[PDB]
């Protein structure tokens, strides 16, 4: 008959904390994006996103200075002795103390009362390749204490139910999320990037302040490889109506023509270039000129390169020195490695026919945004970004720091060679010599980075910030402590900018970025917060089941059709061009695959999938059916009204679907989905804010704040803690007025206040505007009493 | 006006110029004694 | 060439009946999923334009019919391998594509929206 | 205004006041008379044919708006338009086709593995006229404009074997709107507000005192009003000026709501006329002063 | 802050004339006679032509603005104070507006009345290249609702659409706050030291 | 309008190879059929005085669909059907196989 | 503060004789100032304080 | 923490009430309302005092630094 | 095969150089030696209209079928309280919202009067 509040229920659970399930999944949910993004580091399929890595950096070159002494020529030509090594497999640890001899189990309480980190160690098989593998050396070497986050798949409290977290001195629904770092809880802040594998037409006044004859015009593509590293490409469109490849190598931009690019990845003709590009609207004079522009000037610019070979060798030549991919790498194999290591990685290696048809689309698609034809895409707006994990960027950086570890074995090879010779590379003695005058301590370098949150990295990854990436875990009450793990930052160089469309609220971000939960001041509209019901992708699966469904549907194969064009709808999955159909179809298919997907009578077809359908528009954004399946993608669970079953929404598609907010207002013939609830596009501390929709917008934004800055409740382990400072209320109480989802997140377990008698009056004259009365006889008994 | 030294040492120039300079930061105002400073408190009686 | 490996030529290749006389002679290209199975259906039901419809165990079709690049390599003898169709190169007459359509159920207002 | 004393104002305006024997019709076409036209608000569709024969053939059609519509909302004749593009269009047109046909002979291309900066039938009479033009113009060979009905221009223009490729109608669009058909000197748009408080005026985005008094007949010359000081002490003096950096200090509070006794902007106009120029509050305005100890504490 | 039942008889009629509103003005300023139908075609691909020109979209706003809230200006007009349950002097509300002890007549009728037209940066609700201003709402909705006009009031509450439009207007003065360069301290300093 | 089928061959037969917009070839040169043996993989070859020609099958597209290729009577309404398979074919030159030195400078 | 954005400093600690005092005996915990609420529009303290009170009779 | 000694407005006594709160909705099986009327909790004040006690006490014991496991 | 002012082989698909560069009465292809032409290819000719959107212009504003500009006096205030005017004594005066500030600030009222047309600005 109410909505009442567990009493009963609360103070049994306070005294037997279970031995199951733990109670509140929802609580578990809000870190779900953290500890997921951390898991998928080792476990998962094709062995981690670690591994990945290091399959991705390779194998590091450095030659011998001893000659053949063959009875000839090659004697001169000969480099000596090869040495490449790698790293082949990459494990962790859960953090033990050795006594040198016996381990020991160390729990997260230890480390936080030790004022030490939560390591665990980090081990990488080393390949010691020599003469391209005419003998291997192997050694599992140590490289040092990795700080691991806590409740995730290296920490041992992750099998612990509520029962056994109590009895290893931690709460009874401890979250986890961050890494103990020098006695510090700190926390990777989660950021918003480009999406990836997609190319989004933009108009930008920088692209023409950098050089010669430079439109603002151009395509941008954020393609991101299996280990999650990212490498952006940039398509610039000249005033004389040439077209660039813009590109990013160590910490430097580079340029080259697009029909240079094109003829590298596979041998085709002019008239293959001209179809790939200009479909059946041959007619179209602006067009027609453009791609002849571009034709006649690489013959007359290059007339020598006539065919796919002679390409790579000049690519290979120029690019020698920067790709470091030398002295016995022919210039074939520089070429392919630019390829393989630039153009569009999402696609991979053995993968150039695909990187191929997707270049001749940004061809097409920046040609339409000059013209017109296509209204620019918008960077800023929720529906063309994602979210980079903490765990993910953790991965990368690690990727980076083994790249450098590497270079370090080479270099202590180079210095050796270039002075008193030693010895053979066959020799293990040597191996072990070179390995320990190397810093192998990639452990306090991972410190470092939880430590003081500065990105010190060869590349600078696909990101434009170089510090702040983690923040202290700040546990001033549970309010301020469970936000941060939902808290999701554009960027810090985003913060120093006049620019106030980034700041905007804006309609992309309706179920996926909270309204209400930002703060006041200069994080304003910056430092967002998620929906309480909002997923972030922690991987992919059964995408290469879906081109077969997509094919039977009625989708022609690309590599037959042979028509581009906004005309004409653009199948792809992950940036995967596999196909073309008409706009009235195009719809057909991505209702179809909706029906199937909710559907678990199809067995190849994810529910988690995102089918981002984009119908034909008079001077509107690029049209097709760019499907995405991805790690980092905005989810949100919504009522498909056929079936009346769940769905999985992403910000790309939302723009263009029709989602009633109650059922009552559902709309016949202009609606397709309904929400569950309209509290799934509030943050948790938005939801918790009693009867928000009867207070004026800045009073709820000011209570996200207020209720973030309340002395209430931090934890109740604090007899095993030794932070900085801590603030506890010391009476509290629950909520007679209060929101459901206040129970869900058990914040019963955390009270941030007291219910007050509190009388509406102007009497005692003391009390005005910004100032109120607290009752004497009440602060004798204790009321608001805090330590 | 000196030679790059492998932050220089401030000169005499320097020193009346550190930040807002001498003039402004020890002439034009200045710390001073028998004066406090605490948060205020609303009061209809006096 | 020879590349690649685990690959035979083909030596016996089938007649192909091309004249192409004047009462006129149709040449057509068809699109068919892998699921539906072609040496089970003896008849295709076929109009000109979009508009179609087949059913075939449980499962539905429909042959999209398009007027408007491929060419067409006909056998003129089975030693002779393939060689390029022509008259006075060659286009095909009538193209046909077959695409699986599922019907999508009709939402049930009365049982969903509720005052 | 105080800190800076621009003699370049971002919004330099001029408030003309209007007779009582000018009509609100006379005023709308006085406002036209004054504005800025350019080609490109007169041309309606730019059609470029190129055709290789023999020599690269520019057949450049230009289809504009109807000569009673342009003539109605620019006050521009047919004959103006003549003017214009046999004068100053084709010698523009001219230099920069020879200048894009350098640039494509000079940098063949980007160089590649060398790092880029970051990024963060036809008459007598016009027979005349089309010959005496080609004796002018080192490129075209054809010049016929609609006389008559006025509505179009069409002139072909003859490049060499060796200028190969070109994009004429992105090169044409830029020059049209870089071709000005009539411009007073200094003078972007004149309009027509609502009369404030009262009074029948005319705001011109540009400052040109000389040219209005050249319209006596529809301006009161005793009465012309401007925002830029140094402008109007360039023309009408120091106290003039002083009492364009009161109204004007006044206009910005009174926008706002918020009175400031005129005591206070006449003292802080008459120090910054007190040297008979236009000094701001500021390192230059300061150099004349006594005190080089206030001077010292300042910067 | 409660009206009288006669006071909110009229409230709710005088909002029954706004839905027809969104219409009206999308077919002044898209200039159509006989006033064609919300779901008309050729109303629709004119709407689309607003949509791409930021021009465009400004004479829809403010011609759709003005109409909207002179429906405001009538209820607030209507229902304070000759519609309000209890009265001045005893409708303390309404006394501190009046007094000018704290609040005003404006604040007084978002509580009692409606909150009007959420008005962004001098316009309405930014709208979406599909043509959505929400994803609740249908693609160029001639509708005030899906225009950022607010008919709830925050006694009786406001609806999902409404209160992420009351959002964006209440947090757009917040980001204003945060970006102001401009600065009176430097002004009045080169003043004061050549004025002393 | 139900059209009725005489004959369905599984065999190879007849083939498709899609080149670019505005193939002629001599007319006169021959085209070398192979096969792989769930799904068969085909590569076409012919060879010219200054040209040659190479195709092979879409891995995606040849286990997701099958195309068939058939000849329609004006006056029997009777289609006989045989299996084709469809190959991106390419066309290399007399000026390919050039290339200079492996490292330069 | 309310959970409703109502923040305020303690101004004093006021003594329960000199404290208003209720028809039940009650005398305030907070006193809050009514000149807030016009400029604030905090609506949902208000539902808040009669729900609060529905709730704990 | 623990249950406040006396009711934070009147200073009715509260600490005594409870363990016999919780008895009333065990054994008993009362509702909140009822039960708080029994222990002799008639003013609204009085009443959230116990109605609304969260009792953090039996969830920071747990945590004994004195006896092992 | 010969598209607009492209001519591409029909052997190989290689674009082939303008007929003026070359030697006269026979063009070559880079790639194969190809015999060519025909001299029936023709002088080619290409069509090359204007954006539309290159002259953006008050009369091109007037021959949009929508609305592009508002008349000198046709736009009302529309928002309207009734507040007793300060200036001299009207009933009808517009008014104006934003949050100005922090979010603890109130909000600040912009009034507008309808007799003379003054603006102003008081929080309370
Ligand atoms: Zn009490
Ligand atoms: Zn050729
Ligand atoms: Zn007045």
């Amino acid at each position: 008959r109410t909505a009442d509040f567990r009493t009963l229920e609360r103070e049994s659970r306070f005294i037997n904390p279970p031995k199951d399930k733990s109670a509140f999944p929802l609580l578990q949910e809000a870190v779900q994006p953290h500890i997921g993004s951390f898991n998928a580091l080792t476990e998962g399929p094709d062995g981690g996103l670690l591994n990945l890595g290091v399959k991705d950096i390779g194998e590091k070159v450095i030659f011998d200075g001893k000659p053949l002494n063959s009875e000839e020529i090659s004697n001169s030509g000969y480099l000596g002795n090869k040495l490449s090594v790698s790293v082949e497999q990459v494990s962790i640890a859960k953090p033990m103390s050795n006594d040198s001899a016996v381990e020991r189990k160390v729990y997260p309480s230890e480390s936080r009362q030790r004022l030490t980190s939560y390591r665990g160690k980090l081990l990488l098989k080393l390949k010691w390749s020599v003469n391209n593998g005419e003998e291997n050396l192997f050694e599992v070497r140590d490289c040092g204490g990795l700080p691991v986050m806590l409740q995730s798949n290296r920490c041992h409290l992750n099998k612990m139910s509520p029962y056994e977290l109590v009895q290893h001195k931690e709460e009874s629904d401890e979250i986890g999320g961050y890494f103990i770092v020098n006695g510090i809880e700190k926390l990777i802040r989660m950021l918003i990037v480009q999406r990836r594998n997609h190319p989004m037409a933009i108009i930008r006044p920088s692209f023409a302040n950098r050089g010669a004859s430079y439109s603002h015009y151009g395509i941008q593509i954020r393609s991101v490889r299996p280990d999650q590293t990212s490498q952006t490409n940039v398509l610039h469109y000249l005033n004389d109506g040439q077209v660039t490849f813009r590109f990013s190598w160590r910490k430097n931009e580079y340029l080259v023509p697009v029909v240079m690019i094109l003829k590298a990845l596979c041998h085709t003709s002019d008239r293959e270039i001209f179809d790939g590009i200009i479909g059946n609207d041959v007619k179209d004079s602006f067009l027609t000129d453009r791609l002849e522009l571009l034709l006649r000037g690489f013959k007359k610019r290059y007339p020598h390169l006539q065919n796919r070979t002679q390409v790579l060798q000049y690519l290979g030549d120029k690019f020698r020195v920067v790709f470091q991919a030398s002295p016995d790498q022919s210039d074939l194999e520089v070429g392919q490695e630019v390829l393989d290591r630039i153009v569009l990685v999402h696609l991979g290696k053995d993968g150039s026919q695909d990187k191929f048809r997707m270049l001749l689309f940004m061809i097409r698609k920046l040609y339409s945004l000059v013209a017109g034809e296509c209204s620019p895409d918008n960077p800023d707006a929720t529906q063309h970004q994602e979210v980079l994990l903490g765990g993910f960027l953790y991965g990368m950086i690690l990727k980076e720091k083994i790249d450098e570890y590497l270079q370090n074995i080479i270099a202590q090879v180079r210095m050796d060679i270039n002075r008193g010779m030693a010895i053979n590379f066959k020799d293990k003695r040597y191996m072990s010599r070179v390995l320990m005058r190397v810093n192998e301590n990639i452990g306090s370098k991972m410190q470092y980075f939880l430590s003081t949150g500065n990105l010190v990295s060869q590349s600078g990854l696909d990101l434009q910030q170089v510090s702040g990436y983690t923040v202290v875990a700040e546990k001033i009450n549970f309010y301020r402590f469970i936000s941060h793990f939902r808290m999701v930052h554009r960027g810090s160089f985003f913060a120093q900018l006049k620019t106030t469309t980034v700041r905007k609220l804006l309609p992309e971000s309706w179920g996926f970025l909270c309204p209400v939960h930002t703060p006041d001041g200069s994080p304003c509209g910056l430092l967002n917060h998620f929906a309480h019901k909002c997923r972030i992708s922690t991987q992919q699966s059964d995408v290469s089941r879906i081109p077969s469904i997509l094919y039977s549907l009625g989708v022609a194969p690309a590599s037959h059709t042979f028509a581009a064009g906004p005309s004409l709808c653009c199948v792809q999955i992950d940036g995967k061009i596999i196909g073309w159909v008409s706009h009235e179809q195009g719809k057909i298919i991505a209702d179809t695959l909706r029906y199937w997907k909710v559907e678990g009578k199809t067995p190849g077809l994810p529910i988690d999938l995102e089918i981002g359908y984009v119908p034909p528009s008079t001077r509107g954004q690029y049209p097709g059916l760019y499907l995405f399946g991805g790690h980092s993608r905005m989810l949100r669970p919504v009522r498909y009204l056929p079936l009346d079953k769940e769905d999985i929404v992403g910000p790309f598609e939302q723009v263009y679907m029709n989602i009633a907010v109650t059922p009552q207002e559902i709309q016949n013939n202009v609606h397709t989905h309904v929400e569950f609830t309209p509290t799934n596009i509030l943050s948790i501390l938005a939801n918790l804010t009693p009867f928000s929709d009867f207070n004026q917008s800045p009073r709820n934004m000011y209570q996200c704040q207020m209720g973030k800055q309340t002395m209430g409740t931090p934890g109740v382990a604090l007899c095993h803690r030794s932070d900085n400072k801590l603030y506890r209320l010391q009476t509290g109480q629950t909520p007679i007025v209060k929101a459901n989802l206040y129970d869900d997140y058990g914040m019963d377990n955390f009270p941030n206040g007291f219910n007050a008698v509190v009388a509406v009056i102007s009497y005692t004259g003391y009390d005005m505007d910004d100032a109120m009365i607290i009752n004497k006889s009440a602060d004798e008994r204790g009321f608001g009493y805090g330590t | 006006k000196a030679q790059g030294r492998t932050v220089p040492i401030p000169g005499v120039k320097q020193a009346l110029e550190k930040k807002e300079g001498l003039f402004r930061k020890h002439m034009m105002g200045k710390r001073v004694n028998y004066a406090a400073r605490s948060v205020i408190s609303p009061d209809p009686n006096i | 060439f020879s590349i690649p490996d685990g690959f035979k030529k083909c030596k016996h290749l089938k007649n192909f009946p091309l004249n192409g006389d004047n009462k006129q002679q149709q040449v057509w290209l068809i699109k068919f999923p892998s699921n539906v199975d072609i040496s089970k259906l003896k008849s295709l039901p076929v109009d000109f334009e979009s508009s179609t419809t087949m059913t075939i165990d449980k499962h539905d079709y429909k042959i999209m019919d398009d007027t408007d690049n491929m060419t067409l390599l006909v056998p003129s003898e089975s030693k002779e391998s393939l060689k390029i169709a022509s008259t006075a190169p060659l286009q095909f007459d009538k193209v046909f594509s077959v695409s699986e359509t599922a019907k999508i159920p009709a939402i049930d207002y009365s049982k969903v929206r509720v005052p | 205004i105080v800190m800076t004393a621009s003699a370049a104002i971002k919004t330099p305006q001029m408030t003309l006041p209007i007779w009582n024997d000018v009509s609100d019709e006379q005023a709308d076409t006085f406002c036209k008379s004054i504005s800025k036209v350019l080609l490109s608000e007169v041309i309606d569709k730019v059609i470029v044919t190129e055709t290789t024969g023999t020599a690269r053939s520019y057949v450049i059609h230009m289809r504009f708006f109807d000569n009673n519509e342009y003539s109605e909302e620019y006050d521009v004749s047919k004959e103006e338009l003549q003017n214009v593009i046999s004068n100053q269009f084709i010698h523009l047109l001219e230099a920069a086709i020879v200048k894009e046909i350098k640039k494509q002979k000079r940098t063949t291309g980007p160089d590649i593995g060398v790092a880029v900066p970051r990024l963060q039938n036809m008459n007598k009479v016009q027979r005349d006229r089309q010959s005496a033009i080609i004796s002018h113009h080192r490129f075209i060979t054809k010049y016929n404009f609609d006389d008559e009905s006025g509505k179009w221009c069409e002139f072909k223009l003859e490049l060499a074997a060796d200028t190969e490729k070109l994009l004429m109608v992105n090169i044409v669009e830029e020059i049209c709107r870089k071709s000005i058909i009539r411009q007073i000197p200094h003078i972007d748009r004149c309009v027509h507000p609502e009369p404030e408080n009262g009074k029948r005026v005319l705001v011109t985005e540009g400052v040109n005192f000389q040219a209005m008094w050249d319209q006596e007949a529809f301006i009161d010359v005793d009465g012309i009003t401007s925002n830029d000081v140094a402008a109007v002490l360039k023309t009408y003096g120091v106290e003039a000026a002083r009492n364009t950096i009161v109204n004007e200090i006044n206009n910005v509070f009174s926008r706002y709501a918020i009175s400031v006794s005129f005591r206070h902007l006449d003292l802080i106009a008459d120090m910054m006329t007190r040297q008979g120029t236009y000094l701001a509050f500021n390192r230059q305005g300061m150099e004349t002063s006594t005190s080089s100890f206030m001077k010292m504490s300042y910067e | 802050l409660r009206l009288t039942a006669e006071g909110n008889k009229w409230r709710t009629d005088i909002l029954k004339t706004s839905v027809d509103t969104g219409r009206e003005a999308a077919a002044e300023v898209t200039n159509l006679d006989k006033d064609t139908p919300a779901d008309d075609p050729e109303l629709l691909k004119r709407l689309q032509e607003i949509l791409r020109d930021n021009n465009k979209s400004g004479i829809l706003d403010a011609v759709t603005s003005s109409k909207v809230n002179a429906i405001t200006s009538q209820v607030v007009s209507k229902c304070v104070p000759d519609g309000t349950m209890k009265k001045f002097p005893c409708n303390s509300m309404q006394a501190m507006a009046l007094s000018g002890a704290k609040g005003s007549n404006v604040n007084v009728s978002q509580i009692m009345c409606l909150l009007g037209q959420q008005a962004l940066e001098g316009r309405r609700v930014p709208v979406m290249v599909s043509g959505k201003t929400l994803p609740s709402f249908k693609p160029y909705e001639t509708d005030a609702m899906a225009g950022g006009y607010v008919k709830g009031r925050f006694y009786s509450g406001i609806k999902p659409q409404e209160y992420y439009f009351h959002c964006m207007a209440g947090r757009e003065g917040l980001i204003d706050t945060a970006v102001k360069t401009s600065r009176s301290g430097y002004l009045q300093r080169c003043l004061t030291k050549q004025l002393e | 309008s139900e059209i009725e089928i005489e004959s369905v061959q599984d065999q190879p037969s007849v083939a498709v190879g899609s080149f670019f917009k505005g193939f002629r070839a001599p007319s006169d040169t021959t085209f070398d059929l192979y096969k792989k043996k769930e799904k068969d993989e085909f590569v076409l070859h012919g060879e010219n005085e200054r040209l040659e020609y190479e195709g092979y099958t879409d891995s995606s597209s040849q286990a997701s669909n099958q195309y068939v290729v058939g000849l329609f009577n004006p006056e029997k309404k009777s289609i006989q059907l045989y299996k084709a398979p469809v190959l991106v074919s390419k066309v290399v030159s007399k000026s390919s196989k050039n290339l200079r030195g492996p490292k330069i400078k | 503060s309310s959970r409703h954005g109502q923040k305020g400093v303690c101004s004093r600690k006021w003594p329960t004789i000199d404290m208003p005092f209720s028809e039940t005996g009650i005398q305030p915990d907070i006193i809050i100032n009514p000149h807030a609420f016009p400029s604030r529009m905090t609506i949902g303290m208000f539902v808040e304080s009669l729900a609060g009170k529905a709730g704990a009779l | 923490m623990i249950v406040p000694v006396r009711c934070f407005s009147c200073g009715k006594v509260v600490g005594d009430k409870w363990e016999s709160y919780l008895n009333l909705l065990q054994e008993d099986e009362l509702d909140e309302g009822t039960a708080l009327s029994r222990l002799g909790l008639k003013r609204y004040c009085c009443r959230r005092m116990i109605l609304t006690h969260v009792d953090l006490i039996e969830k920071f014991l747990r945590y004994n630094p004195l006896e092992k496991r | 095969s010969v598209v607009g002012s492209l001519i591409f082989c029909l052997d190989c698909g290689d674009l082939l150089e303008n007929p003026n560069a070359v030697l006269g009465s026979n063009v070559e292809c880079s790639q194969c030696k190809a015999i060519y032409p025909k001299s029936q290819f023709s002088n080619l000719k290409v069509v090359t209209t204007t954006a539309d959107d290159a002259f953006p212009s008050s009369l091109r504003a007037k021959k949009s079928v929508v609305k592009t500009s508002l008349k000198k006096n046709e736009l009302k205030d529309g928002a309207t309280i009734k507040e007793k005017c300060p200036q001299c004594g009207n009933e009808e005066m517009n008014y104006h919202t934003l949050q100005l500030r922090s979010a603890d600030e109130g909000a600040t009222v912009f009034y507008t009067c309808t007799s003379c047309g003054y603006k102003f600005r008081t929080n309370n």
